[PDB]
């Protein structure tokens, strides 16, 4: 969408309209307005329909303090930065915790997926930021170290094979609990997919519930997957 | 605004930077920002991708290893730590090559590689097979049988 | 925050829970690596206050009713004074410090207590 | 260049986080190394009741710790047995046993670093059963002055970062004001001249 902005730019400096802070004429905040304001949940007045857009920014090495990335910003109800050097870290597509909140988020959920991110975040939020600096020196914080590890292991996809929404909460409750944390680093690619073809020859019937209630079902038969996958994974 | 418009039309970019040029270690493409379409498993096969990207991350992750070396010291950093630096050398510094049309600039014949060869030169250096030969012997060499010949020299 | 605006004695109440909460602001790195019990007691003081004027901050409020049933409570301003300095003396330590939670009077923290 | 100082604000960030946990570890190592000599002086009072050495730290970033003893130890002996590869680096140096890489925390005239907890550090000088006592006393004595003396070093070393980073952010933002009004400047310029 930033394009716009060049376009914008040319004719109208062929028009000559007075230039601004970096060529950009200051209508960029009405021109992108007029338009992304027009998403909405629309009520029963005129209509039940819904809408939602995403738009796209280009950025130069990551100035985000930048005219047009700081201008966008302020319209949009969030952030999703992708961070290059990160990039190469593994983790695709690079979305980076740190950077990134939703301030519409903790109610467009499954409630199966509420009653558990918040021990993930646990996790994630304190290892994003200890690793850089106390991952050298060789009980708790060892293991928040390890545990970090493969939390960020196991968030990782490959090219284009999405997942519906209910293995992936089976898979967060899987790595929340504490149940995963025995396979090692290197092999949990593996066991997050052999965990899904093992769910179905196991039993259709917490898919069936999940996708009809929208809610975790009974923990206590719950775990009976994972404790039998347990007892045979290779 | 130049290189920014350029960048959006191109298929593979190769990127080269200056500090490689004053390095000496001839061409100059930097692995991290040099990409491509044909990086894909249906294109390039299995050999190829696992390989490619290990090299990448190893070369990524050296860089702020050996800038915090810059401060912190040479053995205050862990051995572990230090073995990615032990590694990283050779591999960047095998990048290099003796081209044929510099005959004039290096005075040297050249000689030539096929692309099974680079994938097989790869895999070796990370198998460990030449921690112990020294890294200025793989400053522009061709195929990786030559590498022993300039130890062998030396 | 000045002595010719809230007094002298309102003036020393104010500065010095910024003061001794500074304590507990720098020791917080070591207590989170190393054990209190071994410290001396300046540290296990100044945990101990800090504990207490760390919860205190809270308070129900009128608009927390549509989520949490409550009442909702008022802090008086003459009130405030006497109720920091006889926190800051060490005359309430002996209560439960997470009892502190939300609420608007000292005695009301009694009551609770 | 403005990307030579945001370069060396992320150099100096990284560095001084790392200087940090450094810090943090040896202040945690202090402290068992400090209970672990007290926990062995009894043992040393109750069977004390009943050539020259030197030793300095292993590596670099320790501070003032190698130089204060090698200095006095070599003027105490010019005028009128080594432990650790800086002091074996020292008489490489110049010219003049090489027991080093003992494990942390080890177990079981000379010239040493004597014991205080706080900030400074004491030169001092001073039959199998007594010489292994004292050999190991004094040792034991050096090994936790060495780790408070790499606790003050880190102590020091974590805080002129933090003045760098702010001076170089506030030459960022007077370079970053400078180049916008240079740019509008020519800008309106050249838009006056057309």
């Amino acid at each position: 969408l930033s394009k716009q902005a060049a376009a914008y730019r040319e004719l109208s400096l062929l028009l000559r309209r007075p230039p601004g802070r970096e060529a950009y004429p200051g209508d960029i905040f009405y021109l992108h307005s007029r338009l992304l304001e027009r998403a909405a949940k629309l009520s029963d007045a005129k209509g039940g329909g819904s809408l939602t857009a995403l738009p796209f920014v280009e950025t130069q090495a990551g100035d985000i303090s930048a005219y047009i990335p700081t201008n966008v910003i302020s319209i949009t109800d969030g952030q999703i930065f992708l961070q290059s050097d990160l990039f190469f870290s593994g983790v695709r597509p690079a979305i980076n915790a740190g950077l990134s909140v939703s301030r519409v988020g903790g109610a467009a959920q499954i409630k199966a997926m509420k009653k558990v991110a918040g021990t993930l975040r646990l996790d994630l939020a304190a290892y994003r930021e200890l690793e850089a600096f106390a991952q050298f020196g060789s009980k708790a914080t060892q293991a928040k170290l390890a545990r970090g590890a493969r939390t960020v292991e196991v968030l990782k996809q490959d090219l284009h094979q999405p997942i519906p929404v209910e293995k992936q909460v089976l898979i967060i409750y899987a790595l929340t609990r504490g149940f995963l944390d025995d396979i090692p680093v290197e092999d949990v690619r593996r066991f997050e997919k052999e965990f899904y073809l093992f769910l179905d020859q196991n039993g259709q019937h917490l898919l069936e519930h999940i996708r009809t209630t929208k809610d975790l079902p009974n923990e206590d038969d719950l775990n009976k997957a994972i404790e039998a996958f347990k007892k045979t994974f290779v | 605004p130049a290189p920014a418009t350029t960048f959006s039309h191109l298929d593979a970019t190769t990127n080269l930077e200056r500090k490689l040029a004053e390095m000496g270690i001839y061409p100059a493409v930097d692995p991290l920002a040099s990409t491509s379409r044909a990086l894909a498993p249906e294109i390039v096969g299995e050999e190829h991708y696992q390989v490619a990207r290990k090299v990448q991350q190893t070369l990524q992750r050296y860089k702020e290893l050996q800038d915090i070396i810059a401060i912190l010291g040479m053995d205050e950093l862990s051995d572990e730590d230090k073995l990615v630096v032990h590694r990283a050398r050779r591999i960047q510094f095998f990048l290099s090559q003796n081209f044929h049309v510099a005959e004039q600039f290096t005075g040297q014949p050249g000689s030539y590689v096929p692309v099974k060869e680079t994938v097989r030169g790869f895999k070796e250096i990370l198998e460990g097979k030449y921690d112990h030969l020294p890294e200025d012997a793989f400053r522009l060499v061709g195929r990786i049988e030559e590498v022993v010949e300039k130890a062998k020299a030396m | 925050l000045a002595p010719e605006i809230v007094g002298e004695e309102h003036y020393q109440v104010a500065r010095k829970v910024q003061q001794t909460l500074q304590r507990y602001k720098e020791l917080q790195d070591i207590i989170a690596i190393l054990g209190m019990d071994e410290l001396s007691d300046e540290d296990k003081l100044v945990v101990h206050r800090a504990r207490r004027i760390q919860f205190f901050l809270s308070q129900n409020f009128h608009v927390a009713e549509q989520f949490t049933g409550q009442p909702g409570s008022y802090v008086p301003v003459k009130e405030t004074v006497r109720g920091f300095k006889e926190i800051l003396e060490g005359k309430y330590d002996h209560l439960p410090e997470d009892a502190f939670r939300l609420v608007g009077r000292i005695e009301e923290v009694v009551e609770k207590a | 260049s403005l990307r030579d100082i945001k370069t060396r604000i992320n150099a100096t960030k990284k560095t001084s986080q790392i200087t940090k946990a450094m810090e943090m570890v040896s202040t945690s190592k202090l402290n068992r190394a400090e209970q672990n000599a007290k926990s062995f002086v009894p043992y040393m009072e109750k069977i004390q009741e009943v050539g020259y050495l030197v030793i300095t730290s292993d590596r670099g970033l320790a501070g003032a710790y190698n130089s204060n003893v090698l200095r006095l130890v070599y003027q105490t002996i010019q005028k009128r047995i080594v432990i650790g590869r800086v002091g074996l680096s020292f008489f490489r140096k110049r010219n003049m046993l090489d027991i080093t890489r003992l494990p942390d925390q080890p177990s079981f005239y000379m010239y040493y670093n004597h014991y205080v907890s706080a900030i400074q550090q004491e030169v001092t000088e001073r039959l199998p059963q007594y010489a292994e006592s004292l050999i190991y006393g004094a040792l034991l004595d050096a090994k936790a002055s060495e780790h408070a003396a790499r606790m003050t070093a880190m102590k020091n070393a974590t805080d002129n970062a933090n003045e760098l980073i702010r001076t170089l952010t506030l030459s960022y933002n007077r370079a970053r004001q400078a180049a916008i009004t240079q740019e509008i400047t020519e800008i309106v310029a050249g838009a006056n001249a057309l």
